[PDB]
């Protein structure tokens, strides 16, 4: 409820940051100069070993420790809306879920990694006849994935198509949401992300064929549906159309590689907005936001010196 | 009261433990229990049954799943004693039947839908189609667009071969068929054009956007033409097969779901290598049943009945109301919380012996109690209809049994609330107005009032006496229950609470009633002085800290009963204020418009009982249950109840 | 000659008013989170029904003071 | 008397226009919770308006009182 | 007379004014949530004029009082 | 007049500011809706004017109040 | 006032599951002391009236 008593510990927390030297200097290492940078850092005081996988197992450990808590600590309207930021592992936990109940493995099969809601509802969720009695079973109040569930379950039992019409109604039931808030940039975040996904969809399906209007989502402000055709078909000038909205760099491009580097570059961007909002909400995500980009960036280091990438080779990655 | 509820065991062969177990479900009436520590093995039943239980359950899953494409619920009834491959074999031929009339019927109506969205412009488009059908040297550029902006596309046309790609929208006014023909490959740079300044081809699914527009329209026109007698006859045979095979299914259903219930009992078993034991518990009242229930394995291989535990630690014993008959009704509304720690207070008796008293003191309108009446001779009849009560955007589905149990509680609440609106003295609300029923100095007319209730003057200290003095006896009980509670489990620091907030709240009414009150405060001061050393002794004898707060919690818990005589004397100005209205503008104000009048008053009153009467009657089962239970506790750790072995029939 | 009945009127008037304010500020955030429950299922409509109405007895004693007011006039 | 009746009147439009306020303040949460349940499907429309009309026992609660005002004067 | 008339006036205008204030309160969560349907949907138009015409009970009933009023006035 | 003309005035101005108080209160979620819906999309300058205008009927009534004040003054 | 965020939260206490009622309620029980020290209190008001 309280927006400003989280909001102190997101001002610690935004005090316990990398700068952007931290990485400048990281582009000269050889993953022991990086692991004792690392253990100077906060992110290696869950340093296990050596190796990538005890790096990575720690980056998740130590996002974990640092960013799992913000869906703790509140209680109310404010957890309505700071449920909905942590919101794509949950989703991505969900999807491995019902494609290993669609496939066959084992319950223990994907590695499951840290969300919202109990891991041992998630294992409860294993053994249940019916797709309803998953979803009560995984029903949280606030969980948006539990209602979007629940509406788009009433097609069959378990279907492939149902778990991509799924995912359309839980970004369509977000963008819902974001709009039945009380928050002036939360809305206007998540519009951009479900623009920028809808452009994905349409980079990662251009050439497909298929149906763009089934493809196509509602819930943006960026774009048009005609605008989504023209994606759809092989046009850049509706890319070159994106002109005055946060997808201004993202122009003359067809790889889709650094198109949605430059998405997430106005994404991150956007997100930079966020510490305008002291008092609402939209501190935190940016606090969450700059995580992410740093986690994406600790990742992308620790490839880098585990199999000694030349700096030109992860260049643009560190552009923004 | 809750029952003895003992613990038992027995033992025998394996397969001597799979027809005891048969029995045993036959015979449910126990819970089971796990017993999984010493000196036996998991029971781990076979591959074999494993298997088995597999094929039963898949059988189950796959008649609840033919009940559900026929639309039937699953309503449980006498089971059909089968064979599994036997009933696999005659489950397999309807759902055969089903599952394919189904599809049919989904894809039947996915066709009809498809082809009434696109029949007369296909039609049309055919008809303009009569000059290109197949034409090796033009494609048709099809466009079933909005209105008549014609020239934004034929800016693209005229980008196009300009004098030709013949281009015309006929018919069909719900879209304009923009049909464009110029060439092949020039001809799709066009389409590419016009899709850039807007366009769409009419690409149908199917056959109908895949084949020739001629045989297209042909084929569309004849599925128009046989969707609905194939529809008509595929809902016919549907329903049919329904009405022939609902009861088989059902009672194979039911077999079914018995012979998983088994299975999954089978593995709570406790074998004792080639050879299994078993336990549990069950009330006292069934021991005869018991008994016979024993008789039936093979040498009555021994089962042991032994006692349950005391007031230290039985968590995992079986809960059960076993109430009187009188006291039968009552565990509706106590079943709305939880269970007791198997020797709490079983409090469900005093439920029904206050709520309905204070209910009746809350309503006094004898009209409004007629109105129940024959509300519940309408659910009477409903009962005796033997249908179960099924209210759709209410989502009330509603067996007998709590029917009836909510329609003898209304009969009773009905006879203490016509009781006390005849000591409130009031038909329909105030009808001593126009018929003089009740009896006042003021204007007598008839039988007098032993609580008038217009007049506040001289009622309203008695009112709120007599409130005041039910909540404190309530109270007392509470607390009463409480330190008895705490002697019966011989833990002395709830017992000693209680008695220290009985003490508090006793010192606490008599310097009341001595200051605040009247005067004369020598019987009382001793008593005042003597409840707040009760206090100081337990608070010394318990050192909890439980403060003042929770004195005055429970002394707020005590004073809030005089909601009950407020929400009546509110209730009843109100019908008061609307009666009165309603017999002056009918019989003052002319004495014509008494239909009128009358109607318009009895309409506003239903609306106004159907605005409050609903949480009036919630306000007292609220005070019962924030009061009678919270003083009592009620609110700690729930307790297990009685599962049995459940033989759904 | 006495304008106390009307200060009594006065005084029942402002009593009756800031309590059913008090009771609609209890109701409004009681009914949007019960009509949140409700648009999450049918399952405890019941339960919600019920807390939606245990504000009113706020109202029932401050009607019972207005009351109590016009028995004293 | 020209006193006495003139304070009943204030305090009855004390009562009612604060009763009022409490019932649209009990009513904008409940109708924008009520208008969400109603955009996401048509068909919980039916306890949205049961609980948006749930309110108005206040208001005709002091509207009753105001009647009572309008008779003692 | 003295200042009688005056005062019901007052108390009849106290009564109309904080109706509307109420009557207000409820429509501005109300048509909030309508207008973002209404973006969402024109489809929701006439639930949404439905739920915006659910709070003019409270004006209807104040215009009444205050008819009653000005008769007494 | 005496003291009823200034009572009567001092009844009028206090309807007329708490029912621009309220259609006020009204039109600040309303506007903020709207505005919210022109940013979307310039397709809702048609309704947005009625969604804005709605409240205005609040204002409406307490002119008519002010002005049956008014007309007995 | 005190009825209204704490209702809320015991509404979306007994959306979370049904075990919590009687704590929820004992919760919504709890402040209604405000309103019987002010009946007390009018009882005075209306003992010395």
């Amino acid at each position: 409820d309280d927006f400003a008593y989280l909001n102190a510990r997101v001002r610690v927390r935004r005090g316990t940051l990398l700068k952007e030297s931290f990485f400048q200097e990281a582009l000269d290492l050889s993953f022991a100069d990086f692991l004792r940078l690392l253990s100077e850092t906060v992110y290696g005081g869950e340093l296990a070993g050596q190796g990538l996988p005890d790096v990575d197992r720690a980056v998740l450990r130590t996002q974990a420790k640092l960013v799992g808590d913000l869906p703790r600590l509140v209680t109310g309207e404010a957890r309505e809306a700071v449920r909905l930021l942590l919101l794509r592992n949950d989703l991505h936990n969900l999807q491995a879920l019902l494609r290993a109940k669609a496939t066959g493995r084992p319950f223990e099969e994907v590695l499951l990694l840290p969300g919202t809601l109990r891991e041992e509802v998630w294992r409860q969720a294993y053994e249940a006849q019916d797709p309803a009695g998953m979803a009560q079973v995984l029903a949280v109040p606030g969980h948006p994935l539990a209602r979007a569930l629940r509406a788009v379950l009433r097609e069959t039992q378990d279907l492939a198509r149902v778990e991509a019409l799924l995912a359309k109604r839980f970004f369509e039931d977000v963008a819902k949401a974001a709009k039945g808030l009380d928050q002036p940039a939360l809305r206007d975040y998540l519009a951009l992300e479900v623009d920028a996904e809808n452009l994905r969809t349409a980079f990662k399906l251009q050439g497909s064929g298929l149906a763009p209007d089934a493809f196509f989502l509602k819930g943006g402000r960026f774009v048009d549906r005609v605008r989504f055709a023209r994606l759809m078909e092989g046009d850049y000038a509706v890319l070159d159309e994106l002109s005055g909205t946060p997808f201004s760099g993202l122009s003359g491009v067809r790889d889709l590689k650094a198109l949605e580097r430059g998405l997430r570059c106005v994404l991150l961007k956007e997100a930079k907005k966020g510490v305008q909002d002291p008092l609402g909400v939209g501190l935190v995500l940016a606090y969450v936001k700059e995580r992410e980009w740093e986690a994406v960036r600790l990742r992308l280091l620790a490839r880098r010196a585990y199999f000694g990438l030349p700096r030109a080779q992860v260049e643009e990655e560190v552009v923004c | 009261m809750i029952a003895p509820m003992e613990k038992l065991v027995l033992a025998g062969p394996k397969g001597r433990a799979k027809e005891l177990l048969q029995s045993l479900q036959q015979a449910g009436v126990v819970h089971l229990e796990t017993l999984r520590p010493e000196a036996l093995s998991a029971y781990q039943l076979s591959p074999e049954e494993r298997a088995e239980l597999r094929r039963w359950e898949a059988v189950s899953a796959g008649a609840e799943h033919t009940l559900s494409l026929l639309g039937l619920e699953a309503e449980p009834a006498r089971p059909f004693p089968e064979g599994l491959e036997a009933a696999e074999k005659a489950l397999s031929p309807i759902q055969a039947h089903a599952e394919g009339l189904t599809r049919q019927k989904q894809e039947l109506e996915e066709e009809l839908a498809l082809a009434q969205a696109y029949l007369e412009p296909l039609e049309r488009l055919a008809a303009l189609a009569h000059g290109l059908d197949k034409s090796p040297f033009l494609r048709v550029i099809p466009f079933l667009l909005t209105e008549k902006e014609l020239p934004l596309v034929e800016e693209a046309l005229r980008k196009a071969l300009e004098d030709r790609y013949l281009l015309a929208h006929e018919a069909y006014a719900g879209g304009v068929a923009a049909l464009v023909v110029v060439h092949r490959k020039e001809v799709d740079q066009a389409k590419a054009a016009l899709s850039r300044a807007g366009v769409a081809e009419l690409r149908l699914p199917g056959a109908l956007g895949e084949l020739p527009l001629s045989e297209a329209a042909r084929r569309l026109k004849e599925r128009a033409e046989a969707a609905p007698r194939e529809l008509s006859e595929v809902r016919q045979h549907l329903a049919k097969l329904a009405r022939e095979s609902a009861s088989t299914l059902q009672s194979l259903w039911t077999r079914a779901q018995d012979e998983v219930a088994r299975l999954k009992a089978l593995e709570e078993l406790a074998s004792g290598r080639f050879g299994f034991a078993l336990l549990g518990y069950v009330p006292v009242k069934a021991k005869p049943k018991v008994e016979e229930a024993l008789a039936r394995h093979k040498e009555s291989v021994v089962y042991a009945f032994e006692p349950v535990d005391e007031h230290h630690e039985a968590d995992r014993i079986p809960v059960v109301l076993d109430n009187p008959p009188w006291a039968k009704p009552f565990e509706l509304l106590v079943s709305f919380l939880n269970t007791p720690k198997y020797g709490t207070f079983d409090p469900t008796p005093v439920v029904p012996v206050f709520f309905p008293f204070w209910f009746g003191m809350i309503v006094g309108d004898i009209g409004y109690a007629l109105l129940f009446y024959l509300v519940g001779r309408w659910l009477s009849g409903y009962v005796k209809r033997n249908e179960p009560l099924v209210i759709d955007l209410f989502a009330l589905k509603l067996k007998p049994q709590v029917i009836g149990k909510l329609v003898h509680i209304l009969n009773w609440m009905v006879f203490w609330t016509v009781v006390w609106g005849v000591i409130y003295g009031e038909f329909f609300g105030t009808f001593l107005e126009h018929l003089g029923v009740f009896g006042t100095p003021e204007h007598p007319g008839l039988i007098p009032i032993l609580i008038h209730r217009i007049d506040t003057a001289k009622t309203a200290n008695l009112l709120i006496l007599l409130s005041v003095a039910f909540g404190v006896v309530l109270v007392f009980f509470g607390l009463a229950l409480r330190a008895y509670l705490g002697l019966k489990h011989r833990h002395m620091a709830h017992f000693w609470e209680g008695v220290g907030y009985l003490g508090g709240l006793v010192g606490v009414l008599a310097l009341a009633a001595s200051y605040l009150g009247n005067l004369q405060a020598g019987w009382l001061q001793g008593l005042m002085y003597l409840g707040f050393g009760v206090f100081l002794l337990a608070v010394l004898m318990s050192r909890i800290w439980l403060m003042i707060p929770e004195i005055f919690t429970q002394a707020g818990h005590i004073l809030s009963h005089i909601r009950i005589y407020a929400v009546g004397a509110a209730g009843g100005i109100l019908a008061g204020l609307l009666t009165d209205v309603g017999f002056a503008l009918a019989e003052r104000l002319g004495l014509l418009g008494v239909l009128l009048g009358l109607l318009v008053a009895g309409v506003l009153h239903l609306l106004i009982l159907l605005l409050t009467t609903l949480g009036h009657m919630l306000q007292p089962i609220r005070l019962l249950w924030v009061e009678f239970f919270t003083k009592f506790g009620f609110y700690e750790e729930n307790g297990r109840p009685y599962r049995p072995f459940k033989s759904v029939r | 000659g006495g304008l106390d009945r009307g200060l009594i009127a006065v005084g029942m008037g402002l009593a009756v008013g800031l309590a059913a304010l008090g009771t609609g500020v209890a109701q409004a955030r009681i009914g949007a989170a019960g009509v949140g429950a409700i648009a999450e299922d049918r399952s405890n409509f019941g339960t919600a029904l019920i807390f939606l109405l245990l504000p009113e007895t706020l109202v029932i004693f401050g009607l019972l003071i207005a009351f109590i007011l016009n028995g004293r006039l």
